[PDB]
């Protein structure tokens, strides 16, 4: 009769219909992504519209229950997760303007070519024919020209769209009891209701700033070492004491330094042993790859996969008559249906990707016992963290030696260990400061601390001091540098990549100290360990029903971010970096400019 | 979807052993008369399995 029973009945009625209505949309989307044709695309619209209309109607009707008299945490959490109205708080005309601005920005990012001072009949777009110069080309006057053209052609018209997008997002956030759009994004980390595990919205910022504080010397040493290694190819261009150039890196934006591995290598003579050229001599298949993945996954204490999983999943490329978008996905269709859509090849890259998707498959079925509203993560970082630890553990050299991939003659050597540590570092250490800087820039832009006439004054200088990257050519108050990313072009949250890496290291350490392991943190695995692997299964049963603080405290023992497995991971790498960088100058100054 | 089979979702009280009810009355969760229409705080007690 009172509020609790009515709210429970409304939640039950909503969950009775949503579980059936969302399944149709999920199944149609899976069919489209697997069988993209002219009929699935138009079939998307009616299912999506029906599901969206039902969800909006339920969200509107989920307001007559006040959030003060609900004492149970489950129903309060369900009502709050059903209270978020999203963009419906905006006016119809304002929502139409926001939609058309987003569409225009997306279609501008989709198009866009470059102009060459040489023969201009060549056009280079976002096709992989353009990033090859930035990743593989080792000469000058091409990568810099490509970067300048990309920032000049599509970097001009993205400014007027962004000016209106910022204010519209701020208005939409303010319409939902928020201070700014950055506050709305940070609200995902806000959890209310606990006994010592309560977390505040602003504290996230505080939990970020000191995190970057503990990766100053390792990143500075990596910057100095990569600069010194680049000196040989560019003795007259790279300044020994100055910051690294914006271009000439291993990425368009310097986010990923993976392509810098061939140029920056400790010992090029090392074979860098790989067993990709080993499955042909004895016979292997993609089905065998998935069988090995599931056998390893059930060797830790995880349930065996369903029979229909192997029947509804695509593991090899179709012969003819069907087209696949060629993107690895792990669909949760609903009603106990799970599928993997990806093309599997004979390569350890596909092996690692299959294990990463298998981690998601294990995670998704692990919360099948929730009333359709708690079937998510406590925070947005848990989803991609599950697949990272499984991929890391199966990639360990000891793991490959347990399945016959490695002959029982070569055990371990130090030089290959250092090479592997460096190549793994130049995928995370080189991207953490960039992510932090971009997130901070966006946060001050949305807060209002950066004026519209000084944008192209704060984006660069921080990159000169936080990331250690200096521009090759001046940029005035007419360009829009940060809008050129695909992530930025649409409403994507970028802080998720900053925290998730921590979750990649925090869990694994806790999964290795319970396996009677005393060695290096980068050489431990959870194979053949029933206990080391039970903790993750126990924790993978709450989702967002409990605060992420409690789930973390019961899995790793740390209530907040205590991120120091990275230093234990790359410990020989840091020691070697300190040893090598002795007759040099570690650091950079925000005064030098190449031109 | 096999929408033939149905089941009961909302009832005022529990069922006695070896009891069967086929009443199609609207279950009222709120404190206001339903008037025979399915509006607020009133839903059908029978759902499908699909
Ligand atoms: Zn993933």
């Amino acid at each position: 009769s009172l509020t609790e029973e009515n709210a429970k009945t409304f939640l039950n009625n909503f969950n009775q219909e949503a579980e059936d209505l969302s399944y149709q949309s999920s199944l149609a989307s899976w069919n489209y992504n697997t069988n993209i044709t002219e009929e699935n695309a138009q079939k998307m619209s009616e299912a999506a519209a029906k599901w969206s209309a039902f969800y909006e109607e339920q969200s509107k009707t989920a307001q007559s229950f006040s959030l003060q008299e609900i004492q149970t945490p489950i129903i309060k959490r369900q009502l709050q997760a059903l209270q978020q109205s999203g963009s419906s708080a905006l006016s119809a005309d304002k929502n139409k303007q926001l939609n058309t601005i987003l569409n225009t920005m997306s279609t501008i990012y989709s198009t866009g070519k470059v102009c060459n001072p040489k023969n201009p009949q060549e056009c280079l777009l976002l096709e992989p024919g353009l990033d090859e110069i930035m990743a593989t080309s080792t000469d000058y006057n091409s990568r810099l020209w490509a970067w300048e053209g990309w920032r000049a052609e599509v970097g001009k018209q993205l400014r007027p769209l962004y000016e209106e997008y910022v204010v519209l997002k701020n208005e939409m956030a303010r319409a939902n009891n928020y201070n700014d759009y950055g506050d709305y994004w940070r609200g995902d980390y806000e959890a209310e209701g606990a006994d010592g595990y309560n977390y505040n919205r602003n504290q996230l910022i505080e939990d970020v700033e000191r995190t970057f504080a503990e990766i100053k010397p390792l990143y500075e040493h990596l910057h100095a070492y990569v600069r010194r290694k680049l000196m040989d190819t560019y003795p007259s261009y790279i300044s020994p004491t100055g910051c690294l150039p914006a271009h000439l890196l291993g990425d368009m934006w310097g986010r990923f330094w993976t392509n810098l591995y061939p140029l920056t290598v400790p010992f090029a003579q090392k074979p860098n042993i790989d067993v990709t050229d080993a499955m042909m001599n004895q016979g292997w298949d993609a089905e065998r790859i998935f069988q090995e993945a599931e056998k390893f996954f059930v060797s830790v204490g995880l349930p065996h996969m369903t029979q229909g999983f192997w029947a509804n999943s695509m593991l090899t490329e179709p012969a003819d008559g069907r087209k696949v978008v060629c993107h690895p996905t792990a669909w949760d269709l609903g009603h106990g249906d799970f599928r993997i859509k990806m093309c599997t090849k004979v390569t350890m890259d596909n092996f690692l990707t299959a294990h990463h998707e298998m981690g998601h498959i294990q995670y998704d079925m692990a919360y099948a016992r929730q009333p359709f509203l708690l079937r998510n993560g406590a925070n947005e970082g848990f989803h991609e963290a599950v697949g990272e630890i499984m991929s890391l553990s199966a990639a360990t050299p000891k793991h490959l030696k347990s399945i016959g991939l490695l002959p029982s003659d070569f055990q371990e050597d130090s030089e290959t260990e250092i090479n592997f540590l460096l190549k793994q570092a130049l995928t995370i250490v080189g991207t953490l400061p960039f992510t932090y800087m971009l997130e901070k820039w966006r946060w001050m832009v949305f807060r209002g601390e950066i004026p519209k006439e000084q944008w192209m004054k704060k984006w660069w200088e921080m990159k000169r001091e936080i990331v250690g990257v200096v521009e090759p050519l001046p940029h005035d108050e007419t360009y829009c540098d940060p809008a050129s990313l695909f992530h930025v072009s649409n409403d994507y949250s970028f802080i998720r990549y900053y925290t998730r890496t921590i979750y990649q290291f925090q869990f694994q350490e806790a999964l290795c100290q319970a396996a009677k392991y005393n060695g290096s943190l980068h050489k431990c695995d959870i194979s053949n360990s029933t206990e080391a692997g039970q903790k993750l299964l126990k924790m993978l049963s709450l989702g967002n029903s409990e605060p992420w603080t409690k789930a973390l405290e019961n899995v790793v023992g740390a209530r907040n971010m205590d991120v120091k497995p990275l230093l234990n991971y790359f410990q020989p790498l840091f020691d070697w970096l300190k040893e090598q960088n002795r007759n040099s100058f570690v650091g950079w100054n925000t005064e030098w400019s190449p031109y | 979807g096999n929408y033939n089979y149905l089941y009961r979702l909302f009832r005022k009280s529990n069922l006695k052993p070896f009891e069967r009810d086929i009443s199609t009355e609207i279950y009222q969760a709120g404190n206001k008369p339903c008037n025979g229409v399915a509006g607020f705080n009133c839903y059908f007690p029978l759902r499908s399995y699909s």
